[PDB]
């Protein structure tokens, strides 16, 4: 009847976990694979869009700690530090 | 050192004096027909049997397990000195009563027993007793001598000089002194600050232990020479009891300490004042501790950045410096919470000042590192430039607040900038100046992220007397220097303190570094071994330094890592950052010579070691926190001789390349070069340590020798205890303080534990004024592991969550459930390693400020 979606593999293939485990703001992969989105994970890094400008990418460890690391100011989401666009 | 700079005993004419009184029979007897009784003393009269001075003994019994002394003249041509604004409160007192008495002898009871006091009449002499017990003695080997004072105006005991410096000493010889005996007694310890081990050395064939505030210029090791700090607190410890004698006293004082079944007797010597002695009778060295914190208060609560690691040096050269340093961490990915700025950011060495080369806009800078969620602190030294271009000088200069000579004048000394006076921090209005001029009007190009060190407030004085003020200076109420030398640095400390939290209007809590100290300098805030070298016998030292001053009410102590003067080679840096990474007060700094020593200048294999210490730091930062509040509430101190925690342990004693955090982390840091193993003491019977890298478990008591690489750390949790972290280290202490806490669960042979945790805003005092803070209770017992509320006065609006528990020495569980009120039950997955006993449980997820309880089902 009804076909179910895969779970999620770390890169690593250290593990294998269902979806509501990625940005789950806890560390399911050693190399930080389901945390791309958050500071969960000792390893990670945070992609940097920077729509428009040359994309960054950061230290997990950067995300939400109310210092602004990206240009777009992504990386402060829910921190009560409010970044502004200083990619030009 | 220049020993030739600084007196011996010899050379010192009151300890000359005191010191060639010997053993024997005292001429001192009390004269019990003079003897009064009431509620709170007993008083009598003294008499010298061949001089005919009278003195007049006051005798308290006191609440909390303690004795007050003072003896002072009964008819003084002058007022004896009595030192103020030490004690925190007047000591509330227990009733003596008279339980027996003779033509020779009153004994005395306190309160209902089991103190006794049995004073004798001729020769003077009080014997402290527990029911049968004889705890100790007062004048049992004669050693009471009070230099009464003569009429205004032999060798050396009136004029007196020293080098080309002359004391005119009005008043001539007014020296006291007293000795003690402490039968059972073998282990003393305290009276800081001495480069110097940690159990104290009999004094009988050399010099004796001297307090007295100076400046030390390339100090040495294992002597017993006055370094920057002063703490009158002598701790005895045996496998029966604990005692302590705090002698209050400011003025230059000698320390003799011999021994003798088994017994220590130690005697004290004070240029002036009165004998005021308290004897803090325990019976344990927690009873003592608390003791002691009734008489002078704890642990001021450190803001959390200042727990954090700070990174200084004479100097950082400019603006440009100061952001490349910040850069510099974060591009290293090492984390740092403080910046400091030496003597060259000022215009000349006038405090208050900004160079505008170096620092044309501290407001901005200030600015930057405040968008990097890390602060400055700069150096505000108690010496004030004689410039009449000087604003501070003028305002001091006019309201006549500096420190004066016997004829009226300014006193001027040669300093770091040249002629320089010194405030008098001894006149209640001069402090309450200085508290003001911190107010971000009056400090212009300062900011809440700007924090302050007080450097060369013993005071130090470049063409004084042992490179300090001459005795004969004149202070507030007329009082000689010589009277108040050794509280002259707590007040700059003091004032500095509330400097910081006035100009904040009372929210914020203070951060000051002090050099000198004295008896309650605790309250001020941080302070450190001064100027230290870069040898590995310094880095050894910095443990006894800091645990005598831990003993004594000093829990914010530590040691330039790296050492001041001279170059560390790289293993020496990564050794000491790794040590002061578990000492109270980590701060890198260095002397003006030296080269740079920013850790990412490093090959990699040294960055790494030292980022690796750095990170061990930052993630236990939640428990450096709760042991400084339980020394803020209890007075415990928080790095700890092993023998606190292992009282009847005798093998302890001593130790001093070991100690412990509280009664959970035990630290046994590498200190030597080429070391590929330490020898670690693991205590107690039926207790167990867990290696807290490796997991294994090792039964106490043993000597087990651990291999180590560059980067080990040698740390063990011990077994029954709950150590708190924040795992995710980011780049500062204020990044991190509202993260989800891991708790280190390390399990007894008898499957528990417990630990406490507290949590507050961070910096302010809203966990006093408010009670918005937060006393978690984590114990686990049987299969249950629950938090409760260590103290339900504390509510506290955070974010922080349990993100994750590991227990050390547990089985593998078939289902793990978590409760909580207003949640559903919750089922944790879990992971387990059989070889080392080590369960993690998932996410928990729920609230620090909430009870629940996690089970663990077989
Ligand atoms: C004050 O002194 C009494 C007596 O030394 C202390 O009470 C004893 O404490 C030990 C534990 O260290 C017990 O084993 C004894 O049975 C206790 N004896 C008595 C007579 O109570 C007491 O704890 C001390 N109090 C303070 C506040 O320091
Ligand atoms: C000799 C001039 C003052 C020396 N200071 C002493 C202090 O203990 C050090 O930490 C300082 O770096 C130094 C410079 O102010
Ligand atoms: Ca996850
Ligand atoms: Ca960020």
């Amino acid at each position: 009847f009804y076909e179910e979606s895969k779970p999620f593999t770390c890169l690593d293939g250290t593990a294998t976990i269902p979806f509501d485990q990625v940005n789950d703001d806890y560390c399911d992969c050693k190399d930080g694979s389901d945390e791309p989105g958050t500071a969960a994970c000792p390893n990670g890094s945070f992609h940097c869009t920077n729509t428009g400008y040359k994309p960054l990418y950061i230290l997990s460890s950067r995300v939400n700690d109310g210092v602004c690391d990206c240009c777009d100011g992504t990386d402060e989401y829910n921190s009560g530090t409010v970044c502004e666009n200083t990619c030009r | 050192v220049d020993r030739s700079n600084f007196k011996t005993c010899d050379e010192s004419s009151f300890c000359k004096r005191q010191r060639s009184i010997r053993p024997g029979l005292s001429p001192y007897r009390a004269l019990l027909d003079t003897l009064q009784l009431g509620p709170d003393a007993l008083t009598v009269h003294l008499i010298h049997e061949v001089t005919k001075v009278l003195l007049v003994l006051e005798l308290q019994g006191l609440q909390k397990n303690m004795t007050r002394i003072r003896i002072d003249e009964l008819e003084p041509r002058r007022p004896r000195y009595r030192v103020p604004d030490v004690l925190v409160a007047d000591p509330p007192t227990a009733r003596l009563s008279v339980s027996g008495r003779d033509d020779n002898s009153v004994e005395l009871t306190v309160a209902e027993g089991p103190y006794k006091i049995i004073l004798t009449a001729q020769p003077f002499r009080l014997d402290l007793l527990e029911d049968r017990s004889l705890l100790l003695s007062v004048n049992a080997r004669g050693l009471m001598a009070f230099e009464h004072q003569r009429a205004p105006r032999e060798p050396g005991a009136w004029e007196e000089t020293f080098k080309t410096h002359s004391d005119s000493k009005p008043y001539g010889p007014t020296s006291v002194g007293l000795d003690f005996s402490l039968p059972g007694m073998e282990h003393v310890y305290g009276i800081p600050e001495h480069a110097d081990s940690l159990r104290l050395k009999v004094t009988e064939g050399g010099e004796p232990y001297r307090l007295y505030n100076l400046d030390v210029f390339q100090y040495e090791l294992n002597n017993p020479m006055a370094l920057y700090g002063s703490v009158p607190v002598l701790l005895a410890h045996s496998f029966h009891r604990d005692l302590g004698i705090f002698w209050l006293n400011a003025a230059e004082t000698w320390v003799d300490i011999s021994s003798n079944t088994p017994q220590t007797d130690i005697r004290w010597m004070s240029e002036s004042g009165i004998i005021d002695v308290f004897l803090m009778l325990g019976p344990s060295v927690f009873d003592v501790f608390r003791q002691y914190a009734s008489l002078t208060g704890t642990q001021a609560l450190p803001p959390l950045f200042s727990l954090g690691y700070h990174q200084s040096r004479w100097n950082y050269r400019d603006e440009a410096d100061v952001l490349e340093v910040d850069q510099g961490f974060d591009d290293h990915n090492m984390p740092c919470d403080v910046i400091w700025l030496d003597i060259e950011h000022a215009d000349g060495k006038r405090y208050f000042t900004w160079d505008p080369t170096r620092f044309p806009q501290p407001l901005n800078m200030l600015e930057h590192l405040a968008s990097k969620r890390r602060k400055l602190v700069a150096i505000v030294d108690p010496h004030i430039k004689v410039d009449s271009g000087y604003r501070v000088h003028e305002e001091l200069r006019n309201h006549g607040l500096y420190v004066k000579t016997r004829d009226g004048s300014d006193y001027e000394g040669w300093c770091w900038p040249g002629s320089a006076s010194y405030p008098d921090f001894t006149n209640p209005r001069m402090r309450a100046w200085w508290s003001n001029m911190f107010s971000f009007d009056n400090y212009e190009g300062s900011a809440p992220n700007l924090y302050v060190w007080n450097d060369m407030n013993e005071p130090s004085v470049f063409n004084g007397p042992e490179v300090t003020m001459l005795k004969d200076a004149v202070h507030y109420g007329g009082w000689e220097h010589r009277d108040i030398h050794n509280i002259y640095g707590l007040y700059v400390h003091m004032a500095t303190a509330d400097g910081l939290i006035q100009r904040s209007g009372g929210i914020e809590r203070p951060f000051v570094l002090s050099r000198a100290f004295f008896s309650g300098s605790q309250r001020f805030g941080a302070v450190w071994t001064g100027d230290n070298t870069a040898e590995w016998d310094h880095l050894k030292i910095s443990i006894p330094m800091c645990l005598s001053l831990a003993l004594v009410g000093l829990s914010f102590c530590g040691a330039d890592v790296g050492g001041f003067f001279k170059n560390p080679e790289p293993e020496l840096l990564v050794r000491w950052y790794q040590m002061g990474a578990y000492q109270p007060f980590f701060r890198a700094h260095a002397h003006l010579d030296t080269g740079r020593r920013e850790p990412w200048l490093l090959a990699s294999q040294y960055q790494d070691a030292i980022r690796d210490a750095l990170f061990q730091r930052y993630s236990l930062l939640p428990f450096w926190y709760t042991l400084f509040y339980q020394a803020h509430k209890e007075g415990f101190p928080v790095m700890r001789p092993l023998w606190v925690q292992y009282p009847e342990d005798m093998s302890t004693f001593s130790i001093e390349d070991q100690f412990m955090l509280g009664d959970a982390l035990l630290i046994h840091p590498v200190s030597d070069a080429g070391a590929h193993g330490v020898q670690v003491y693991l205590p107690g019977q039926e207790e167990v340590w867990y290696d807290i890298q490796s997991y294994q478990k090792h039964h106490g008591p043993q000597t087990l020798y651990l291999p180590v690489t560059l980067s080990s750390i040698p740390v063990f949790q011990r077994g029954g205890t709950i150590v708190p972290r924040w795992m995710r280290v980011r780049r500062s202490s204020d990044c991190m303080k509202d993260d989800p806490i891991t708790l280190f669960v390390a399990l007894s042979p008898q499957g528990t534990a417990q630990g406490e945790l507290f949590l507050d805003d961070g910096h302010t005092f809203n966990y006093q004024t408010r009670h918005e803070f937060l006393l978690r209770r984590f114990s686990f017992s049987g299969s249950t592991l629950v938090s409760s509320s260590a103290d339900p006065k504390g509510h506290l609006e955070t974010p922080i969550w349990i993100e994750r528990v590991v227990i050390m020495g547990a089985g593998k569980p078939a289902a793990v459930v978590l409760q909580t009120k207003g949640s559903p039950e919750s089922r944790l997955s879990f992971q387990h390693d059989p070889e080392t006993s080590v369960l993690i449980l998932r996410k928990p997820g729920v609230s620090v400020a909430s009870d629940w309880s996690i089970h663990l089902r077989a």
